[PDB]
């Protein structure tokens, strides 16, 4: 029935952020490994993908700040100091060797996937090299260079007059936010943790958007430990009325591993079952839709995370044994599709606390109709 | 025959596969990626410098394929 495109990139995965940074690439090539090893590819119509230009980046990006990704390299950085604290370089997001190259690799296929939505070539289009919603006109943020998913909305609004973003990463979506806060062509929905300067600090429920786009933008602030129920709870609820009252002709869903219990960087404990029941969900209503990943810092489980979900996306029930590849060993003890990842920590989401965030959600979203 | 001109994958197993049959490490790179490494360890680009027909990327793949094993 539905045709679906997979991004499949041979080279993506094979880039290192440096000794100590989180973000690991080759979580792309693990991830890649078992959709293939399973025999998803049978059902999808898989591409090496387009690389992206500094022309396609410079449609969001400043020329100076994608200028800068191209000069600076790790043995040129000394000369640099200014420019690195200028674009916000070094730290989060810092200079290592095929930095730009990457940043062009996922980028690229974000931006093909837009353009076959766009053509119809398919009703599903997945990079999960996407998805890094961080990163603003000209600074680097929260280990994100170059933000594809802006670029390829921009993209979708050649044909689209109304996007909807729904953003699962455990962060909150700032720089997709950010670019689109002013129209109501598209509509930004992030969950994520809020509170207590967890990064970047921002996706208070007040932010809902201004101008034009005042109410086109819907923050879900939570507080650590969210399990698959609650946040199920809340979720799908929150999503069939926007869908309901905006009425979006596609959706771009950022798939963060992130969100996941166990994570290396957040504090959320849903588990891999719980994390592809929003992304089956958003895949129920049959609007063209573009699927990217983004965060996800325990490498085993975020290979397997996506696998899963490339499994729904695709409607084949896979066994719950992985098969034998190159890289069986990560996924020890337990050589399984669906590890434990629960944290065995307390919510801190109190029924109170949910209920007062569900009130100014459905308050915000009656202004739509 | 198994990419199309314009990237269509006839066969993504076939073109995976390609990738690690290019697995081509002679057993002097094999001891100079780890004596670079321990010395600076996942400084790819250092470790890919001292290695004439391995590039950087060669060297990120390296690492992942052999870090159990
Ligand atoms: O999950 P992996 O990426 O395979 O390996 C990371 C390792 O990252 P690498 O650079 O080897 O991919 C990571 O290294 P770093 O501290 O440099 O991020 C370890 O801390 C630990 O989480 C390690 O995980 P562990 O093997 O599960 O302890
Ligand atoms: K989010
Ligand atoms: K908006
Ligand atoms: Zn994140």
């Amino acid at each position: 029935a539905k045709t679906v495109a997979y991004f499949y990139d041979p080279d993506v995965g094979n880039f290192h952020y440096g000794a100590g940074h989180p973000m690991k690439p080759h979580r792309l090539a693990l991830t890649h490994s078992l959709v293939l090893h399973y025999g998803l590819y049978k059902k999808m119509i898989v591409f090496k993908p387009y690389q992206a230009s500094q022309h396609d980046m410079c449609r969001f990006h400043s020329e100076d700040y994608i200028d800068f990704l191209q000069r600076v390299s790790p043995t040129n950085m000394q000369g640099f100091t200014k420019s690195l604290n200028a674009f916000n370089v070094g730290d989060d997001c810092p200079v290592f060797p095929g930095l730009f190259e990457f940043c062009s690799r996922y980028t690229g296929a974000s931006l093909q996937g837009a353009t076959q939505l766009n053509n119809k070539i398919c009703d599903i289009a997945i990079n999960w090299a996407g998805g890094l919603h961080h990163a603003k006109k000209f600074e680097a943020s929260g280990f994100c260079y170059v933000n594809d998913i802006v670029i390829g909305i921009l993209e979708l609004l050649k044909y689209h007059p109304r996007v909807l973003y729904i953003d699962i990463d455990i962060h909150h979506g700032d720089g997709v936010q950010e670019a689109f806060y002013l129209t109501d062509r598209v509509m930004t929905v992030s969950f994520h943790k809020y509170g207590n300067y967890f990064f970047p600090g921002t996706g208070d429920m007040y932010e809902v958007g201004a101008e034009s786009g005042r109410y086109y933008c819907l923050n879900v602030p939570l507080r650590d430990g969210i399990d698959d129920q609650s946040y199920k709870h809340l979720f799908q609820p929150v999503i069939n009325q926007v869908v309901d009252f905006y009425q979006p002709t596609c959706i771009v869903l950022q798939c963060g591993a992130d969100s996941l219990g166990c994570d290396r960087l957040g504090c959320f404990n849903l588990s891999i079952r719980g994390h592809g029941e929003c992304v089956e969900y958003v895949k129920s209503f049959n609007i063209p839709l573009l699927v990217l990943g983004g965060g996800g810092y325990t490498v085993r489980n975020v290979a397997r995370c996506w696998t899963y979900e490339t499994s729904l996306l695709v409607e084949e029930a896979i066994s719950e044994e992985l098969p034998y590849s190159e890289y069986f060993e990560y996924f020890a003890p337990d050589f399984t599709l669906h590890p434990d990842v629960s944290t065995r920590i307390e919510n801190q989401n109190s029924r109170q606390y949910l209920d007062q965030i569900r009130q100014t959600i459905f308050e915000n979203l009656k202004m739509l109709n | 025959k198994f990419i199309n001109m314009n990237g269509l994958m006839a066969d993504p197993m076939k073109v995976y596969k390609d990738r690690q049959v290019m697995n081509m490490w002679s057993e002097q790179e094999k001891e100079t990626f780890r004596e670079k490494f321990m010395q600076h360890p996942k400084n790819f680009g250092l470790i890919a410098s001292f290695l004439e027909r391995k590039t950087v990327a060669e060297c990120v793949l390296y690492y992942y394929l052999t870090k159990k094993n």
